[PDB]
Order: C-alpha cells, then structure tokens, then sequence
C-alpha cells in the first residue's frame, strides 16, 4: 500500500529510507496485527483483578470480565474514556486561554486586539460594557469563562447560537453539560470498577462530557483567542513541506496552544532577532507551522503551513529545520529519538508536556515575549550547525486561502445581499442558498491522519466529492492542511472541482469551495454557524443538511468531537472504526439509537466513495423531511 | 413543494399545454402547413439559438415538442432547473407560435404579441447607448391599480423599456398610462406565455447585435446575461408555470423579483413587499444605473 498521495511526502520518506531513520509507517509495520482484542474494545485493565479480555464475538469464548463485567460494559467504559481524555485536552487548552485572558493588559505583552468581539462576548456572558474600561470587562468576561470550567452550583453559560429547542432536547435527555471538569470527573468515576454497567447510561454520560468540550471548552478557547490575538479574516498562505528555505533559518511551530506561537511570531519581527539571524550566515527567519499551531497563527497571520500531524517527522527528514518548537498535543515523541539524526533543536516549552531527550526551555506566561525570544534565539544559534549538504527540501508547495471565521463568512455574505432588501451582516444568504436547494447542504470535514489509510487520501477523495456534489465544505485541523497542500483552498477550485450550485455560490460569493475555519477548537466556529442557521430558520440543528466526517481521525480529542456533534444534532461519519465492534448494544446504540436521543447518529464507513453516497443521502432525507 | 419541484412542475404544465395546442394545430390545419412569427429572419428565436433549427412547418413544431422533452430532467441539482426554465420558455415558444398558425391575428389591442426584427434593431441603438438603461419585465396583477401604475411610471421616467404580462396591463390601463414603442410601455399579452415575446428580444439581440451564430446556446445565454440589462417583476401570486417561467429568465442571467414568499436565491430570486422600493431593488438587483 502507498504511504500517502502528497508527493513531497512520497520524496521524504524516500530521504528517510536514505537516511536509515524510522518514521511513523515503519512503526505502524513494526506493530504487524494489532491486538484482536483491543481492536474490538473487548479488552479491560480497569482494574488490578484484570487484564480481562472477552469474546468480541457473542455467544462464544468468555463472555464476562473477572467482575461480571459484559463485553458491551468493557466497550462502553472504554469509549467513555476516550471521550474523557478528549474533553480533557480540549478543555486545559480553553482554561489555559482563559487564564490568558485574564492576565491581559493594555500595556502588557497579550492585549485585547478585537474589542468589539470582547464586548459581544461580555453580552453572551451578562457582562457589563457600557462606560467600562476594556480591561475590566476582560477580567470579568475571563472570571465567568473560568467558572464555566469548575463552578459547583448553578448552571453554566451556553453561546447564544446553541437553539432553545436543542437546550431543552439535552436537558429532557439527561445530557444537559455541568462544568467541564466536573463532567470528566463524573466519566472517570463511574467508569472505575463496580460502578456503572449499563451500555446506554454510560453513552449517555460520554455524550454530556462531550457536551462542555463542544460548546464550553473549545467555544471559549476560540472566542477568548480571538479577543486576544485578532479574529481571523480571508488571508493567503502556503503549505506543503516546500515552505522550507534552504538559506534561511527555519523554525517550525509545532502543538497547540496559540499564545507560544503568537509570541515567536511577534518576536521573529525583533530587529535584533533579524540581525543575528542576518549574522549566523542566514538570509532571515523562516516561520513555518505545523498541525493547530499551525493553524492559528496562519488563520491570523498567514504563516506558512509545513504540514499536518503525520509529516512531523518528515519535516526533520528535510535537515533544514534549525528549531522544532512544541507545546502540547500531537507531538510524536520519536521526535526525540529523530533530531539526533541532525542538527535540529527539539524543544519542549510545557510543564504539560515533558519529552525525555528534549531540550526543555519553559515558556513562562508571566514575561511571554522575553521567553519566546529566548525561545527563538536558540533555534536561530542552531543555524551554525545545518549541514547543507544533507539538506532536501522538495520543490513542492501549494497557494492557499484561509481566514474564514463565522464573522468573515458573514463579512463575505454580505456581498450577495441586495441593499434595498437587507438585512445585513446575518447568514440569511447562507440559509437561502441552502433552502432554495442551490446547495444541497454543508459538510464539516476534520480530525488526523492515521497509518491505517493511505495519508490525506480519505480527506481528499471525501472533499471532492462532497464539493461535486453542491455541498459546501468547511475544513478544520489535519483534514484542513490536506487540503490546504492538495490545492482545494483556492477560487479557481471552484470551477475545477465543484457542482454546478456550488460553482455559482463561489463565483456570487468569491470565496473557495472550501473555506479553512481553523484548528480543532475552531470546530466550535462550525457550531456556532449551524446554530446561527437553525436560529434563523426556526428549526433545530438536527433538521438542517448538514454532517460532519472524520475520514482518517486517530485522536480521542476526534472522539470527543463526533460525540459532541453527534449531540448536537448533527450526523458524524467516522473513516477510521473506533474500537467498539466488540459491544453489539454499543455499536447499536452509536449508530441505530442516537437518532431517537438527539436525531443524529454516528456512520463507520471506510470508503471514502460511499461516505460520500450516504452523506448525500441522509442529506437528501433531511431536506424531504424539512420540506426544502 | 420546494423551488426544484416547483419548477419541473411547472414545465411540466408548460409542456402539456404545448402538446395540447400542436395537436390543435395538426388536427386543424396540417403539418404541411406553414408556421411563421410576423416579420422575423429566425424563424422560432428560442428553438433556433438553442438547437439552430429553423420551424417552418407543423410537423416540424410538433418535431420540437421533443426540445422541451428533453430540457426537463427531474434531479434537485442547479443546471438541470435552469435547463427546466429553459424547457419552459421553449414551451412558451411553441405556444405562441401555435396561436400565430391558428388565428390569423391572435392578439388585439393594446397588446403587441410577437416584435419583429425591425422594432428589436430600432432598439438596440438607444439599448447599447444608455438611453435604455434596462428592460423591466412586468408579470402578474399588482395589489392595486394605483400601484401598478406608479412602478410603471417611476421605470418609464427612468428611461428604461417595460413590458406587461398579464393583469398588470388592464391596472396599468385603468392607471393612465400610456403606451407604445415610442413611450417604451410595451403590453405583450394577458397569458404568461406572452412573455416569450421579450425573451425573444434578448435572444435576437445575441443573434443580430452579438453575431452569435445559431445552436450556440451557452454564447447565447452568456451574451444575455452580461449585456441585456433585463429583470423580471411578478406581481400577485405565483403558479408553477409563473415560476418555471421565471426560471427561464433566471437560466437567461435575468434576476426575478417578486412581492410573495419564495425560496430566495441570492442575486437571482428576491423577495421584496414594499412596492415603494421596488424599482430601487430591481435597479440595484441588475446592476443598473440611471
Ligand atoms: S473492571 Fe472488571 S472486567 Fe475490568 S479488569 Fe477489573 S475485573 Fe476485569
């Protein structure tokens, strides 16, 4: 099988072959057949009684754990955990952001750069604005952010875009989300030994926890982000592994959590930064950004993306990545073993996530820019050491256009509205569009890479042909850089690429086929545009032709999010089998049940092809269903 | 009943109305016998810029019910609607030119019915110079007489050329309005088919002024859409085959606007109750200025 279809992907591993070093695909053939076992979720190690492994298959072999525990119990407390660990990534990047934002400043290294999105936000949090000063309500804004994560009495505080009809749905369900911590430590508790042995309750309980990751956790982190470092607008970049300079010092971004990577931007502009850089021998600095990261600092700034996550190592492959800076999340830790292959600088800035064998240089909030430039002066020092004549560097990179934010979406709307008719600045061009049946529908297509599919296959081949088919495709993450390197993040994608409505939307629009909305978090941003449509047309997020795909997801932060989405009332199509085949009422209650819970439901279909043919049609049904 | 099924079924009633009156026609008068719009070098303009087929005779407008047939197919997908308005207005073609063989003279006054190639060369002049900075399509009945006559004012005063389709001609009548060529208040006929007689404007103008040969449809459709400053106000409520109708003129680049609730499309399907600001919506809409 191919290791990918991206051809500087195919010429790296060919250098890494050269180079006697093992990347991702070679582990993933080292591991040969995965355990049967864990595969089907049948496995259980909850407990020092244990390990416990039943049947996978009902009616032979053992068919209890050691407690008594059912296969479809072992399955359901693992995907709840799976969930758990998700919504626990998601939301210590949201918290962080939030501390963040309560640490800002007017004279200080994080500002308020979008004051009018601060005061919108202060509005959805009952925030006073009115003659206030702007820090004020940042303080106070950050303070309910933070209380969403741990308060212990009363409710928490929902976006405006989520519908009234959904809130009651998920309170009538049982599902109605409590505070973000609270809710992974609600899922960690009953699935501990002897607790909870009852498929759907366990479900159920997933589904709220995804809830605060969905609409509280990934929300907030978005929002305050914006608030902090600008709302993206339409901006143009480059991606691929080719962004790489030869003759400059290249710096690649690697993780998470923006603030790090908003400072190193900032400080690259240093004037004594650029003179070193100028002295060590180099042309400049070279910013690159690889996975979230990279994502956000090329939404606000256009940096050139190097790749998503499964080109990491590839990117070192190169030799000419004079610092790999990372934060969290992502991060392969055979990175380590990788940079000692070259020059490279691996550098770990987290107390969050430490890698043994990398240089650790603590990236400290209180001084952020002292500590980035810090940071940025080692990785431009290690210039002296490139070795040219091991460098590659594949002539290969693409045009992209990114930017697209649910304000920005709006901002480009309102090109097609007719003055004298109005209103503005609302998604009612969006929703017409969508009603009259000029589009079909809107797809969300995210998560990562996984060796299981040929890399960014899955993405491309599910990109094209919902865009084919009139569906509008709004990207995020690894599924946004796959098609960001393939070329789809252009305007001529429209009339190369696209159906007959969707080529007229674009060309009214002016806008690609395929807007980038940004990281994983930044999925709140699709959220918040379907709850804006729902509200506009009186109806819930569950009756709109909409879905969401995951076609090569590795992460439980992708479970996480087709949980929370499928919560919301918005079918998810999964192209990687999570490992829950093991529990028939499990795999029963994920994709036959969950319709008559939320009216959306999860798909496992492998084949890009017919999750295309199926997204079409429950399309197609959804729209019969709402008359449209 | 969404947009898409509203217009196949409106072409559909377009096409049954059309196999209807050609088969009149054949029972009546013969297939050998002649079939001709008064004063014009091509012969049916819709029929020949979408096929380049010159109808000469009733077997042969009965030949082109086959046109229709096959512009209609019936999958929610945007070129096949514009192909189910373009099915329409062929059906709309077929029609008047049925009424022509059948009657010797199937419209009186004031309506105009067909306009022949000296009056659309006689057009294009003031048409490319300005002094017609658009054609505003009129269709359907207006709330009140009144109405209808201050929006027919207010576009005569703006120097563009309406035409009247329907029940807006008898409130305009009853509104003092006056018209003709020369006043550029153009009653075509009371049936919605009547408003093929200023597609045919638009399709001959491609023919005679862009040089567009024949069965070049989409150069046809291209040229109507970026130099014909025409759109589409329909008044009153709305039938399947008003629009399927409007559909036609949507596939020629032609913005309808209406007063009902309708599945909007931007720049291409508007909705717009005040008739205060009708006229500004519809400048605005075809990208006019006065
Ligand atoms: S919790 Fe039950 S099934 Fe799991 S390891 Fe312990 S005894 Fe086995």
């Amino acid at each position: 099988k191919a290791k990918s279809i991206d051809q500087a992907t195919l010429q790296l591993l060919d250098k890494a072959k050269q180079d006697g070093v093992e990347t991702v695909w070679d582990r993933k053939a080292d591991m040969k057949v995965q355990c049967g076992f864990g595969s089907a979720g049948v496995c259980c190690r909850n407990c020092s009684m244990g390990p416990c492994r039943v049947s996978p298959v009902p009616g032979k072999g053992v068919e209890r754990g050691i407690c008594g525990a059912t296969a479809d119990v072992i399955v359901s407390r693992n995907f709840a955990r799976m969930v758990a660990a998700g919504t626990a990534a998601h939301s210590d990047h949201g918290r962080s952001i939030a501390l963040s934002l309560y640490h800002t400043s007017k004279d200080g290294d994080i500002k308020v750069k979008d004051e009018n999105k601060l005061k919108e936000v202060a509005k959805s949090f009952n925030v006073e604005t009115e003659g206030r000063d702007i820090y004020d309500i940042a303080h106070d804004v950050a303070k309910e952010g933070l209380s969403n994560y741990g308060k212990q009495l009363g409710e928490v505080t929902l976006p405006p875009s989520l519908p009234e009809k959904r809130k009651e749905l998920w309170r009538k369900l049982g599902v109605y989300p409590r505070a973000v911590d609270r809710e992974i430590a609600a899922v960690m508790h009953s699935t501990h030994i002897g607790c909870n042995a009852d498929a759907e309750a366990m479900i159920k309980m997933s589904m709220r926890c995804s809830l605060t990751d969905g609409w509280m956790g990934s929300f907030m982190g978005t929002e305050f982000s914006d608030i902090m470092f600008g709302t993206p607008h339409s901006i143009d970049t480059e991606a691929n592994l080719g962004v790489l300079e030869k003759n400059s010092v290249n710096v690649v971004l690697h993780g998470h959590e923006p603030l790090l990577s908003e400072m190193v931007v900032e400080a690259a502009s240093d004037p004594e930064l650029v003179e070193l850089a100028k002295s060590v021998g180099a042309d400049g600095i070279n910013l690159c950004g690889m996975c979230c990261t990279g994502n956000e600092v090329s939404m606000r700034h256009g940096i050139k993306i190097a790749g998503n996550f499964m080109q990491q190592e590839l990117a070192v492959v190169t030799g000419a990545v004079d610092g790999l800076i990372v934060d969290v999340q992502c991060i392969m830790p055979a990175l380590a073993k990788l940079s000692k292959s070259y020059h490279t600088k691996f550098i770990t800035t987290s107390p969050k996530a430490h890698i043994t064998d990398s240089i650790y240089m603590e990236f400290d909030e209180e001084n952020p820019l002292d500590s980035a430039k810090k940071i940025l002066k080692e990785a431009i020092l290690n210039f002296k050491n490139r070795d040219q004549s091991k460098v590659m560097i594949p002539e290969l990179k693409c045009k992209a256009i990114l930017g697209y934010s649910v304000e920005e979406i709006i901002n480009k709307l309102d090109k097609v509205v007719n003055t004298q008719i109005g209103p503005m600045q609302t998604v009612k061009p969006l929703a017409d569009v969508l009603v009259s049946g000029v589009l079909r529908g809107a797809a969300a297509v995210v998560g990562c890479n996984n060796p299981k599919v040929v890399q960014d296959s899955a993405h491309i081949e599910t990109i094209k042909g919902l865009i084919k088919n009139d569906v509008i495709v709004v990207v995020t993450g690894c599924a946004a850089q796959a098609a960001a390197k393939y070329g789809l993040l252009q305007k001529e994608a429209a009339e190369k690429y696209a159906g007959p409505g969707l080529a007229t939307v674009c060309k009214l629009v002016d806008i690609p086929p395929v807007l980038h909305m940004g990281s994983c978090v930044d999925i709140s941003r699709i959220l918040d545009l379907v709850g804006r449509v729902a509200n506009l047309l009186g109806v819930d997020m569950s009756d709109l032709p909409v879905a969401g795909v995951a076609p090569e997801w590795m992460s439980e932060k992708a479970v996480a999010i087709g949980t929370y989405v499928v919560t919301s009332g918005i079918d998810t199509w999964l192209g990687v089998a999570p490992p829950v085949t093991g529990g028939p009422e499990v795999v029963d209650i994920l994709t036959n049940k969950m319709e008559d819970w939320v009216g959306a439901k999860f798909f496992i279909e492998t084949d890009p092809h017919k999750a295309v043919e199926q997204i079409v049609n429950r399309m197609n049904e959804k729209r019969k269903k709402l008359g449209i | 009943m969404n947009l898409f099924q509203t217009v196949f079924t409106g072409s559909k009633q377009a096409l049954a109305a059309a196999e209807g009156i050609v088969k009149q026609a054949v029972d009546e008068k013969g297939r050998d016998y002649k079939v001709a719009f008064p004063d014009t070098a091509y012969s049916l303009p819709v029929i020949f810029a979408a096929t380049g087929k010159k109808i000469t005779n009733v077997g042969e407008l009965e030949g082109a019910l086959d046109i229709v047939r096959s512009l209609i197919v019936e999958e929610e997908m945007l070129d096949k609607l514009l192909n189910s308005g373009l099915a329409t207005a062929v059906a709309a073609e077929i029609i008047e030119a049925a009424k022509y063989v059948l009657s010797d003279a199937p419209y009186a006054e004031p309506c105009v019915g067909f306009i022949s190639d000296p009056i659309i060369r006689s057009l294009g002049v003031p048409l490319v110079t300005g002094d017609i900075p658009g054609v505003a399509v009129i269709l359907g009945e207006c709330p009140d007489s009144e109405t209808a006559a201050k929006i027919i004012k207010d576009y005569q005063s703006k120097g563009l050329l309406t035409c009247l389709v329907g029940k807006v001609i008898d409130q305009a009548i009853e509104g003092k309005v006056k018209m003709g060529l020369d006043l550029r208040v153009i009653p075509l006929g009371y049936d919605v088919t009547s408003v093929i007689h200023v597609v045919t404007i638009a399709i001959r103008a491609a023919l005679i002024f862009g040089g567009i040969k024949g069965g070049q449809l989409n150069d046809i459709l291209k040229y109507t859409a970026e130099r014909v400053p025409a759109f589409v106000n329909a008044f009153g409520p709305l039938s399947e085959l008003v629009v399927s109708a409007g559909a036609g003129a949507i596939a020629l680049g032609f913005p309808v606007l209406t007063d009902q609730v309708v599945p909007e499309v931007p720049t291409l399907l508007l909705t717009q109750k005040d008739y205060d600001k009708m006229v500004k919506t519809s400048l605005e809409a075809r990208n006019i200025k006065i």
